[PDB]
């Protein structure tokens, strides 16, 4: 019928072809995101560990600059292309612009490239969606979504991937300014919040955080298992 | 391009499960539709085109309407099947020749040009966006070290030297005759390899010929150049034969 | 005396019977899923 | 369904592709592949699928191929692609070291020609590979590494893993047979040995149906080499010994 | 099902090309030819197609020579054959000029299967109905190779192919020897190919070359005469 | 269900069942339309159901002033007792989910009426055919195991050529509509059937009804064996459509 | 019921050797409204009936303007009027650039249909939705030219294109022998009286739905809107 | 019968046919006849022109061009093709003048021109053209000369020749003429008196006859008929037509 | 169409047979999820409640009028239904690509006076897969014998079959199809021969022929197809037929409204100029 090229619109004005390509997005590993005053958390859950695995190949949270994030859902060898190009252009920003490159900036980039992909026939979109966090240049942190149509907006705490509307919704619940007071209540909000999904924690999430003037640091298991004991005391 | 008809019949660049190509005997088979027949006799010192010509309006002018072609000053030539097709195919054979001089300071050889043709029309086989033109070629002509040259190309890509062929309408049994006569004899002069050449044509169609409904093309070792006939020659060899 | 099928709104290019383009009138149906906004143009100013 | 199977540009409406997942099915007919991470080399087994007998001996080998002086690789699938993939590796190594002047690591080398593999699946009207590969080699960043690779341009690191035919049951012995960080040379080719004689129901294994690889380092020199019919027929020998003691 | 017999670039759901095959049916429906590797050089034997008392025999032969010591015979179609071998002449000429000493058989295999494999990939064209074979000669030691329509070529000790190759390849190998002369393998291949043979066969109906230490050479109607006249 | 035209239905005790199919270029409506024309036979009811697209015209079998007045619906049963035929034709097309209730619908209406036989005029896709049947004629056949011995003796009398089966043996038929489930439905209800097809493609199909109406001749013996055979009905004009525009040539 | 294979494109011959497309694309013209376009012996005078979306909304124009002596009028689609009108104006001026002379309507006209022609050939495009109405003034005097779809153009004394206009044409066939001795004057009013043929019984002309454009001997192309069009309806009648 | 072989111009059918071609042929029967005739010293046209209303002027939309200074033509079917024809044979006229300083024969031109026409019946990305036409000359070193081109791409010369609605029955009466020994004051009469004779009334409301000459009179110049002479020929066919 | 370079395309059929010929719970559930989104409901605004019996089952009817389309509607509103008083007795729902919510209506009326007389102004687009149940919900299962009906409607001039160009007719002009129990003679001529209606009215004139109903439809084929007074004004020869005779009283008075609230149209997009 109307949902087998990516330029005919439907009759009543629907393009059947990038929803399709957003449907993609619901079936990868839940990511979570919240921000904070002086700290930005980013928070994904293992769909699954295989025991003859390397864990390090596998990851799904990438730095794009030094004060930039990224996380993603949905198909794994989309996201890497994407990556590549943003941390191109990211560099080569600086160039042109002593400044360093802002969140809104990169966002809007990335947003752009997903766009150029929607326009014909002869190429599919991208099936990702990416959460993409940082702190600007005179220190405010943000945090941003993007879509596989090229649409981007800010929040101040999200989740996508499958299992996302009751992550939302307990996000929604338990957010308030008394919970993000510092650097551990907010870290112990994503792990509380990823729990509501994972079957047995621990084992099933990684967390990377990121602070005022620092570089991304990525927990180990050693930390989330201390983290996870004095949230279940 | 708008795209590629399905089928294993509607497209050229699409094999059937017996692995055979339909277009290309489609474009073999375009080739009856003129209606006319073609023999080309090689000879001991010479070579002779034979065609048929059919005027079928009283309005036309019989001077403008002919199958005999000059690709240089020493090559012949006779199409057979669309008209179009052959006179473009005519044209392209031209550019070719005068390339080849041009590139390599001599003239170019029958077996060369039939070569360069047939290795051009292949490539229409294996692509979406061209057709194979419905004709096929036969050309004459004389090398230095050997004698006589008969040379023929068909829509596929496929050139052969022969002895004595045809095409046409009646190319079966023009192959039957001539092969007979070959087997029998081959030793003829210049007057014997037009009589036959007639013969075959005669036979075959089982009609009297008249002077104005035939037209023949020679090229002899004395004189290299191609050659058409006139009424006047050709009545005389009728004449000849009917006696 | 059969009816049968007819096709003519899967093509940016291609005319109706009666001369009409429905891939621009499927995009102007699209408005219809948006949100609304009033303009009132007047002598002193305009509103949005 | 049938509707969107015509190419690789068109999404299902619960966000599938078909076209890469056929692709992907195309490769359970090959012939197996093996690969083994241990504490001092790293293995790499394969079954000889060309076995007719009127078939000639000329080349080095059959399914293993060089790409640098520190690294190898295996390919399962069609022939024709994977002599392109491993010409394009063996170019993009030797560019890497022209521009650094040190060899290039393994998981630069595996991105590399992954996203040459991606680029196939999102532009209309080509067809995407249909080539799995097994990479090992030697780093100075991490040391021994095995990767592998699918049509799809996903890529993963493992320590034990197989691709080909009858995949599944290799793996599942795997998982249970492999021990982490007490694995030696000896015990990953005895252990690669009864995975294939288990895996391979067409007939006992002979010293002509499987090749073997090895890749060590030694003296400051990583060595590549194709073990001799004389060592798996002793391999082979030994292992039915251990099993006929069994019962 | 039909829907995935017309496109090449399509797999169908059982991980197969179709396209492919059916250029590989093409192959195996055209004139039988046959490849023995003796000790010390090889033979390449085949039909013709002209069979005929008014085709000349100067005009188009089907075993051609690439190189000093490199020669090749088809099975399939002509006009996709003929370009092939303008290819591999002129790949085999520029190897010499840039590394000054004729090229090994396995390199032009390997260029010529490279070739090929290109058309099987993309949409617009079709794949090369025909199938190769490849003799030569180097350091002292005989090479004979077959190539695929896919792209693919494998090494061989001895093969046939065209109509009715699986008789022809149990054949060979009910009657193969690893220490075999010339003599006797230009015997083996004529008894093999008169094996799917209709009628009588003469000089006027096959092609005969050979390839030893000394070079290609294509075997003179006499020489074949003589030849069939030894076996009766 | 079927509606008499006037206040009882007749009997149907032995007749045979003449239908057509909503198959490629609408072949076996054409050839209806003929064998309707030729005949001259005479409407007795409807067959009302909710599965077509409905649609409404004049009479268009007329031949006089009186009779070309008279309202038609999309389907019609006509019938002429002395030869023992009856006829159905169908002049729209099927809803998404409603062709397999409406084959089942007709398939109770046959076995309750009480008809002896069922005839099914049809097409199939041109361009799917191998080289075994790029080789040979377009006209196909089938039976059910349930049909008189007599029928197969007279059909193997006649040099015909029965369709070729294909492993999933099942029978397949792209672009046949309703006959694969129209057949599978009379062999599982125990229904003697006949199908005759041809291998067509979409277009100008004057031609193909001809040759499908002589190749049912050949076999039902409608007229005498051997232009004026077949009566054109008067509704087959202006099937291109208007005419030209005045400026443009 | 057998077209149906043969109306979906423009490089496709229908069996009775027709083009359907074209066909199909010259009823775009009919979408409009109506548009009158006469001339006399000096002056040559363009009339259109505008409509428009609502009572808070201003009348989409219809009279363009080309040159100091060439305009137009639009009937059928906008997008392909614009662009056909940036193509004038874009040869024009480059005529006036290079020879310091006016550009002939003739070769304007046939410029205009040698671009229009290739659409309707090859694929992958479609043909121009839109008929002109066009008035000059050269050399050899007043002009009006007619402008087709099908790239097809006529030399006309006084037509009529839109929907509904076989009225006016009704009226300028039956008013034609007195067109060439009117002045500038009377000439606005044949004009307007042809016009008011393609409405209602009911209703009449207003200011604001009524455009007119003149060229003549002396007199620039101008365009009169709103209120400076009360002067020629002062003097017409009440609808006879 | 070729359905299903007939959306392309580069498909064949089973029996060796090229279908598109063959719908453009036929679609130049849907026009008017236009007819030439070949004389002792000149070669005159003669096209029946169709009135579609009274509005249009007297020379629009005409049916003879001048394609050089010695070379007319008459065209029949699609007008646009035939206006699109028209520039290409002034392009080569004027091309082959610039080149060689001379007047083209009118036998390259016609070659030239078959030769583009023929070109669009190979490719799918474009469609046959519509448009018959006939080409005429003279010269006092060649003679009358008089060719025909089709969409197919086939030319030939001819004594005689008519394109368009009814062919047939103007070439049954141009075939009881003697022109080779006539002279052109005394073709345009008969040319006149064909083209009143095919007209048919029932279905065609009115016409305007259309002539033009070139020859010895014109001193090998295309040019159009007087008025007076038109008005004679005309005259003459009215009464013979009682 | 094809996308890339060399792509196989088929052919389009025009016995809708490609599609249907294809034939997890998940899918079931959707499949009934959507089939329940587009059904029909028969509701009193009143209160807004389902009617559980057929319209004409709860009221007798002795005559019943039905238009369809902008201009029809505008004709009865105008001409017809401005001299009484009418009770809206229930309205219909549907949904579907071309009618997104339910300008479009389905409203029916009854009159005060003499209750055996209806109305129905339906604006709206019913599909392929609603006209059946729109039948059921409407008629019901068992009809009554003594009833009339007369249905109006507006169709393009393109959809004309004639011999001629379309363009040389002159539109508008009224056509005619009775059922054969109709008695009276019509005021134009009746249909031509290769000419065929399909769609709701076609529904209606089956419904009524199979069941033995009287009926008539009359067909308006014109150039504008939008809301126009040279449209409407072509049906008043209707009026002085035995359907219309008793319920038109001042003429004068209509065509004022006409003018009246053809100042008020709705905003057409600005494609054309």
């Amino acid at each position: 019928s109307y949902d087998r090229a990516i330029t005919v619109f439907s009759p009543d004005g629907h393009l059947f072809q990038v929803e399709y390509a957003q449907e993609a997005v619901k079936k990868g590993s839940t990511a979570v995101g919240v921000r904070g005053r002086d700290i930005v958390v980013l928070g994904v859950e293992k769909k699954s560990v295989a025991k003859l695995q390397d864990e390090r190949t596998v990851r799904k949270i990438c730095a794009l600059d030094d004060n930039v994030c990224m996380a993603f859902a949905g198909l794994t060898a989309d996201a890497r292309i994407v990556i590549n190009r943003a941390r191109v252009e990211c560099q080569s920003h600086r160039l042109t612009v002593e400044d360093p490159v802002t969140v809104e900036y990169i966002t809007r980039y990335i947003a752009s490239l997903k766009q150029r992909y929607t326009q014909s026939n002869g190429r599919r979109p991208f099936g990702i969606s990416a959460l993409i966090v940082g702190f600007d240049f005179d220190g405010t942190p943000r945090l941003y979504q993007t879509d596989p149509s090229g649409t981007y907006h800010a929040w101040k705490a999200n989740a996508i991937g499958r299992g996302a509307k009751s992550v939302r919704e307990f996000l929604e619940k338990n957010y308030t300014d008394e919970a993000i007071e510092t650097d551990d209540l907010t870290i112990k909000l994503v792990i509380k919040a990823l729990l509501e999904v994972v079957q047995s924690g621990g084992k099933n999430i990684e967390l990377a955080v990121m602070r005022r003037d620092q570089s991304l640091k990525i927990l180990n298991p050693e930390e989330i298992e201390k983290y996870v004991a004095e949230i279940e005391k | 391009s708008r795209g590629s008809s399905a089928g294993f019949d509607r497209h050229i660049t699409i094999f059937s499960p017996e692995g055979r190509l339909y277009q290309v005997e489609y474009a073999f088979k375009a080739i009856n539709q003129g209606g006319l027949t073609s023999v080309a006799v090689r000879g001991k010192d010479c070579a002779v085109i034979v065609t048929q010509k059919k005027v079928p309006d009283k309005l036309l002018d019989s001077s403008t309407v002919t199958h005999l072609f000059k690709i240089t000053e020493n090559i012949g030539c006779v199409m057979t099947g669309m008209t179009a097709d052959s006179r473009s195919q005519v044209q392209r054979a031209r550019y070719e020749a005068a390339n080849w001089k041009y590139k390599y300071g001599y003239e170019i050889p029958v077996d060369m040009l039939c070569k360069r043709i047939a290795d051009i029309s292949q490539v229409y086989t294996q692509n979406a966006e061209m057709r194979p033109l419905g004709c096929c070629m036969i050309l004459i002509g004389i090398d230095e070290e050997q004698g006589p040259q008969v040379y023929k190309c068909d829509p596929a890509g496929y050139y052969c030297g022969f002895k004595a062929t045809a095409a046409g309408v009646k190319q079966t049994e023009s192959t039957s005759f001539l092969e007979k006569k070959v087997k029998k004899k081959f030793d003829w002069t210049f007057e014997q390899t037009v009589e036959t050449a007639i013969t075959c044509l005669s036979t075959v169609l089982s009609i009297d010929f008249k002077p104005s409904e035939i037209e023949v093309g020679v090229v002899t070792v004395e004189n290299p150049k191609f050659r058409i006939l006139t009424e006047a020659e050709i009545d005389a060899h009728l004449v000849a034969l009917a006696e | 005396m059969f009816l049968t099928r007819s096709e003519y709104d899967r093509g940016v290019n291609t005319f109706s019977p009666e001369g009409r383009l429905f891939q621009v009138e499927y995009a102007i149906e699209a408005i219809k899923l948006g949100s609304t906004a009033i303009g009132i143009q007047t002598s002193e100013g305009v509103c949005l | 369904s049938r509707r969107y199977d015509s190419r690789t540009t068109i999404f299902s409406p619960e966000g599938r592709l078909y076209q890469v997942e056929y692709a992907m099915e195309a490769i359970g007919h090959a012939g197996t592949c093996l690969g083994i991470l241990a504490n001092d080399g790293v293995l790499l087994a394969a079954e000889r699928r060309n076995i007719h007998k009127l078939l000639d001996e000329v080349f080095f080998s059959e399914k293993i191929y060089k790409l640098n002086e520190d690294m190898a690789c295996s390919v399962a699938g069609i022939t024709s692609d994977a002599n392109v993939l491993t010409n394009e590796l063996r170019l993009i190594a030797q560019r890497y070291l022209l521009q650094y002047q040190e060899p290039i690591p393994c998981e630069q080398l595996v991105t590399a020609l992954c996203d040459i593999k991606q680029a196939y699946t999102q532009f209309g009207g080509k067809r995407p590979f249909g080539v799995s590969l097994l990479y090992i080699g030697w780093d100075k960043h991490y040391g021994f590494q095995l990767y592998q690779s699918d049509p799809s341009g996903n890529y993963g690191g493992w320590k034990a893993t197989c691709i080909g035919n009858n995949s599944a049951a290799a793996v599942s012995m795997l998982k249970q047979d492999y021990k982490e960080g007490e694995m030696t040379l000896k015990s990953a080719l005895a252990l690669a040995i009864k995975v294939l004689n288990k895996t391979m129901d067409v007939s006992k294994l002979s010293a002509e149906k499987v090749e073997i690889a090895t890749l060590t380092r030694e003296n400051g020199k990583t060595v590549i080499r194709v073990l001799k019919q004389k060592e798996v027929e002793q391999l082979i020998k030994k292992h039915e010994e251990e099993e006929a003691k069994a019962e | 099902e039909r829907g995935y017999s017309f496109s090449l670039t399509t797999f169908s759901p059982s991980g197969k090309l179709v396209q492919i095959e059916y250029a590989l049916a093409a192959v195996a429906g055209g004139a039988p030819s046959v490849g023995i590797k003796a000790a010390n050089g090889v033979v390449l034997a085949t039909e013709k197609k002209q069979k005929s008392i008014l085709y000349d025999e100067r005009s188009v032969h089907k075993v051609e020579p690439i190189t000093k010591h490199i020669g090749l015979v088809y099975s399939g179609m002509g006009p996709d054959y003929r370009v092939l071998v303008h290819r591999a002449r002129k790949l085999a000429q520029q190897y010499y000029l840039v590394y000054q000493e004729p090229i090994p058989t396995a390199q032009l295999v390997q260029r010529v299967a490279s070739v090929m494999q290109e058309y099987t990939q993309s949409g617009g064209v079709r794949p090369f109905g025909v199938s190769l074979l490849i003799c030569g000669w180097n350091e002292g030691r005989p090479y004979l190779f077959q190539s695929d329509p896919s792209g693919a070529y494998f090494a061989w000790k001895a093969t046939a192919m065209g109509k009715n190759y699986v008789n022809g390849k149990t054949f060979l190998e009910k009657r193969y020897n690893e220490d075999l002369e010339l003599e006797d393998a230009i015997h083996t291949a004529i008894l093999t190919l008169k094996e799917s043979f209709e009628g009588q066969m003469t000089e006027d109906n096959i092609e005969v070359g050979i390839c030893n230490e000394a070079g290609f050479r294509r075997l003179t109607p006499t020489e074949v005469k003589d030849y069939l006249a030894a076996i009766a | 269900m079927f509606v008499p035209c006037g206040e009882s239905a007749p009997d149907l005790a032995g007749f045979t069942l003449l239908m057509p199919a909503v198959s490629v270029g609408n072949v076996g409506q054409l050839a209806m339309d003929l064998i309707i024309s030729t005949l001259n036979m005479s409407k007795i009811g409807y067959f009302y159901t909710d599965c077509l697209v409905p649609m409404v015209g004049n009479n268009p079998y007329a031949t006089t002033e009186g009779n070309s007045t008279e309202l038609s619906i999309n389907a019609e049963v006509y019938s002429l007792p002395s030869r023992k035929l009856v006829a159905l034709q169908l002049r729209s097309i099927f809803i998404k989910y409603k062709s397999k209730p409406f084959c089942e619908k007709l398939l109770s209406w046959v076995k309750s009426s009480g008809c002896a036989r069922v005839i099914v005029l049809s097409s199939s896709h041109s361009y799917q055919r191998n080289d075994l049947q790029l080789r040979s004629t377009p006209f196909r056949y089938l039976l059910t195991p349930s049909m008189q011995k007599s029928v197969q003796n007279k059909i193997k009398s006649l040099n015909w050529e029965e369709m070729e089966k294909s492993r999933c043996f099942c029978i397949r038929i792209p672009g046949g509509g309703i006959t694969k489930t129209l057949y599978d439905e009379s062999c599982s209800k125990e229904i003697q059937m006949a199908v005759l097809l041809k291998f067509v493609s979409e277009g100008d199909n004057i031609p193909d009804a001809l040759g499908l109406v002589e190749y049912l001749n050949e076999w039902l013996q409608i007229l005498k064996p051997l232009a004026s055979r077949w009566k054109i009905p008067s509704s087959w004009r202006l099937l291109f459509g208007s005419g030209l525009p005045p400026a443009l040539f | 019921m057998f077209r149906n294979q043969y109306d979906n494109d423009v490089t496709v011959w229908s069996p009775q050797g027709r083009i359907h497309q074209i066909e199909y694309a010259m009823e775009a013209v009919k979408q409009g409204s109506a548009t009158v376009g006469l001339k006399s012996k000096t002056h040559a005078v363009l009339v259109a009936l505008k409509r428009a979306q609502s009572e808070l909304a201003a009348h989409q124009k219809k009279i363009l303007h080309v040159d100091n002596h060439i305009g137009i009028s639009i009937a059928g689609l906008t997008a392909d009027a614009r662009l056909l009108c940036n193509f004038m104006r874009q040869e024009c001026l480059d005529s006036r650039f290079v020879f310091d002379r006016p550009l002939p309507v003739s070769r304007l006209v046939s410029l205009i249909g040698s671009k229009t022609q290739i659409p309707t050939q090859r694929y992958g495009r479609r043909p121009y939705g839109v008929g002109l109405l066009i008035a000059g003034y050269d050399d050899m005097g007043p002009h009006i030219f007619q402008t087709c779809p099908s790239a097809n153009y006529f030399d006309c004394r006084a037509m009529s294109i839109g929907a509904r206009s076989q009225s006016a044409r009704t009226y300028l066939e039956r008013h034609m022998s007195e067109f060439m001795e009117c002045n500038l004057n009377e000439l606005v009013k044949h004009g307007l009286r042809a016009l008011r043929e393609t409405l209602p019984a009911e209703q009449d002309l207003t200011t604001k739905n009524v455009s007119i454009g003149i060229v003549g001997k002396d007199l620039e192309f101008t365009i009169y809107d709103d209120d400076d069009v009360s002067p020629f309806l002062e003097g017409l009648e009440e609808r006879p | 019968i070729g359905t299903g072989y007939d959306l392309s111009a580069s498909t064949f059918s089973p029996d060796g046919r090229v279908f598109q071609v063959e719908y453009a042929m036929k679609a130049v029967e849907n026009s008017s006849t236009a007819i030439g005739i070949r004389c002792k010293d000149g070669v005159v046209f003669g096209v029946e022109k169709l009135v579609l209303s009274k509005l249009y002027e007297e020379g629009s939309n005409k049916r003879l061009f001048n394609v050089d200074r010695h070379v007319g033509m008459a065209v029949a079917g699609l007008l646009a093709d035939a206006r699109s024809l028209a520039d290409i044979a002034r392009e080569e006229a004027s091309n082959f003048r610039s080149n060689f300083g001379y007047n083209i024969p009118l036998k390259h031109l016609a070659d030239r021109v078959a030769m583009y026409v023929h070109a669009y019946t190979l490719y799918s990305a474009v469609r046959p053209f519509g448009c018959s036409f006939m080409l005429g000359s003279y010269s006092v070193n060649d003679g009358a000369q008089l060719y025909m081109i089709d969409p197919s791409g086939v030319s030939y010369g001819y004594w005689g020749c008519a394109i368009g609605k009814a062919r047939q029955a103007a070439k049954t009466e141009i075939e009881k003429l003697q022109m080779k020994e006539m002279t052109c004051r005394d073709i345009v009469k008969e040319v006149a008196k064909i083209i009143y004779i095919v007209h048919d009334e029932v279905k065609d409301k009115a016409f305007e006859l259309e002539l033009s000459w070139v020859g010895e009179l014109t001193n090998g110049r295309h040019e159009i008929v007087p008025k007076d002479i038109r008005e004679e020929a005309e005259k003459y066919a009215k009464e013979s037509l009682k | 169409a094809a996308t890339f370079f060399g792509e196989v395309v088929k052919a389009p059929c025009r016995a809708g047979t490609e599609d249907e010929e294809e034939e997890t719970p998940e899918d079931r559930e959707v499949r009934l999820q959507l089939a329940r989104k587009r059904e029909v409901r028969l509701l009193r605004r009143q209160t807004k409640t389902s009617l559980e019996v057929s319209l004409l089952e709860k009221y007798p009817c002795s005559k019943f009028i039905i238009a369809i389309g902008n201009n029809a509607v505008a004709f009865l509103s105008s001409f017809v239904m401005n001299s009484g008083v009418w009770e809206e007795v229930g309205c219909a729902k549907l949904w579907n690509e071309w009618c997104r919510t339910t300008e479009a209506f389905c409203v029916f009326y009854h009159l005060k006076s003499n209750p055996s007389v209806f109305l129905c102004q339906c604006s709206c687009y019913v599909a392929e897969d609603q006209q059946y149940q729109w039948l059921e919900k409407v008629f019901g299962s068992c009809p009554r014998k003594n009833m009339q009906i007369t249905i109006l409607t507006c169709r393009h001039v393109t959809d004309y079959k004639t011999s001629e160009s379309t363009g040389s007719l002159p539109s508008p002009f009224l056509r005619a199809l009775k059922t054969q129990n109709f008695k009276d003679s019509a005021c134009c001529p009746l249909l031509e021969q290769p000419n065929i209606v399909h769609d709701l009215p076609a529904a209606v004139l089956s419904y009524c022929q199979v069941w033995k109903i009287p009926a008539i439809l009359y067909l308006c084929y014109t150039d504008v197809m939008k809301l126009d007074l040279i449209t409407v004004e072509a049906f008043k020869p209707i009026l002085s037929t035995r359907s219309l005779k008793g319920l038109v009283k001042n003429i004068p008075q209509s065509t004022e409204i006409l003018k009246k609230l053809m100042t008020t149209n709705e905003i057409q997009s600005n494609i054309y100029t």
